[PDB]
RNA sequence: AGAGUGUAGCUUAAAAGCACCCAACUUACACUUAGGAGAUUCAAUUGACGCUCUGA
């Protein structure tokens, strides 16, 4: 039977700011501190001061670039604290869908090598990822002539994401906006090998 | 030397983190099996679909040797 | 006794061992600006490994090395299936706590 | 005893550390 | 649309036993000691709320 070969490729960046403490751990971390204190074994006022103007006369990096845009989809630094995944808009003869970035490969080209295409055939930049192993993370198949489509994973290193402002529709979506943008139950799953965490 | 309520708050404390770690190894272990069932019923259907994938899909890429990633921080460069 | 149907029912040296792609040995180096957290994430990473059924050999640690001092700890692995070694990897990826450096280095 | 210094390598990556005698800022040249 | 249907993770357990987590002893694991959380999907053997599979 004639079938239709299709890839894909969720991306993954991870979190270049760690997710701040709940008041749960902030009270665990006050009684872990307080028990060492406890289990601890033995002019400073002039350089407590120094110290504490050193630490006040420079302002720390702000853990949150977040809440300035609110409208900053397209930029790689829409969220910090958790992982983000590309996600393109397609428009296909038939269907308009919100659709993760696929690609279309041939027997002649491995799923290694189709993903590394797709590393940069739609962004069109210098984004550096990794591969861990040939093993997918979600099968779908959708017919009309088979087809399937394979979400495969990566990790960013590094990226020169060069353009930002692309003619295309990549939004990052950690979590929360998969359900929103993908409303068919073959593109609503990914959140289940998706990492959550 | 240390009062009755401070125990009494510490107690609570051990109690409460408890049951939070008791979510976080739970809501970990679901994802962990959430997405090794996805990855089986993939390959599954790899099998299924392609007679000749399911062989070269078993293959280890051999770059993982000199693995190396880096953990978050606080202020990005 | 031989002749006896009971024969060997007292035998247990059979049941101790006293001594399909796969990896090798495997080390992870944990160095870390603190002691407790160093020993915490070790602690995390052992209880994950004992938790998947990986054979764990060893988690010692390096001398300290001054030029403020880094500790140093050892995590040994053996025994990574296809996707297994993917999800362990992604897990410890995703659960390293806060500017710690992993590795996947090997033995010598 | 221990305190949360905040300790950078080379760009500008601040990390709580415990470390003796809170410095609250320490850049390695 | 149809089938299997159904006790907390597992039980030819009947509300139990294993599992599971931290606290201390451990480099650590483990042991031990202290603690912690848990279910028989809703109505009368039956019907319908949820899961898996077979299709579009």
């Amino acid at each position: 039977s004639p079938w239709r070969l299709l890839g894909a490729l969720c991306l993954q960046r991870p979190p270049v700011v760690s997710k701040p403490l709940t008041p749960l751990q902030e009270e665990m971390a006050s009684l872990l501190q307080q028990i060492e204190i406890e289990r601890s074994l033995y002019l400073a006022q002039d350089l407590e001061d120094m110290w504490e103007q050193k630490f006040l006369q420079f302002k720390l990096g702000a853990r949150i670039t977040e809440a300035d845009e609110k409208n900053d989809r397209t930029s790689l630094n829409r969220k910090l604290d958790r992982n983000l995944v590309l996600l393109v808009r397609e428009k296909f003869g038939d269907q308009d869908v919100w659709i993760l970035p696929q690609a279309e490969w041939q027997p002649g080209e491995t799923l290694r090598g189709t993903a590394e295409r797709t590393l940069a055939t739609l962004s069109e930049n210098n984004m550096e990822a990794k591969f861990l192993g040939n093993a997918p993370c979600g099968h779908y198949t959708f017919k009309f002539l088979g087809a399937k489509v394979f979400f495969f994973k990566a990790l960013l290193l590094t990226g020169d994401f060069s353009q930002a402002g692309n003619k295309g529709h990549h939004v990052w979506v950690t979590k929360d906006e998969l359900g929103d943008y993908l409303k068919p139950k073959y593109l609503a799953q990914v959140r289940r090998f998706v990492s959550d965490l | 030397e240390l009062t009755f309520e401070e125990t009494e708050r510490r107690a609570l404390l051990l109690k409460k983190w408890s049951l939070y770690k008791q979510q976080e190894r739970k809501m970990e272990r679901d994802t962990i099996r959430a997405m090794l069932e996805a990855q089986q019923e993939a390959l599954e259907e790899l099998q299924l679909e392609s007679p000749k994938l399911h062989a070269e899909a078993i293959k280890r890429d051999p770059n993982l040797f000199p693995f190396e990633k880096e953990g978050p921080h606080y202020t990005p460069p | 006794y031989k002749t006896k149907p009971t024969h060997g029912i007292g035998k247990y040296k059979h049941l101790i061992k006293a001594e399909d792609y796969e990896y090798g040995v495997l080390n992870i180096h944990l160095t870390a600006y603190d002691m407790t957290l160093a020993e915490s994430y070790a602690q995390y990473v052992h209880n994950l490994c004992n938790s998947l059924s990986i054979k764990v050999e060893e988690s010692y640690a390096m001398p300290t090395k001054t030029i403020l001092t880094t500790h140093e700890r050892v995590v040994q692995i053996s025994g990574l299936s296809a996707t297994f070694a993917e999800i362990f990897l992604e897990i410890i990826q995703s659960s390293l706590p806060e500017g710690v450096r992993l590795s996947v280095k090997e033995h010598t | 005893r221990l305190y949360p210094v905040l300790l950078v390598k080379q760009d500008g990556s601040t990390i709580h550390i415990r470390y003796r005698e809170p410095r609250r800022m320490l850049a390695m040249p």
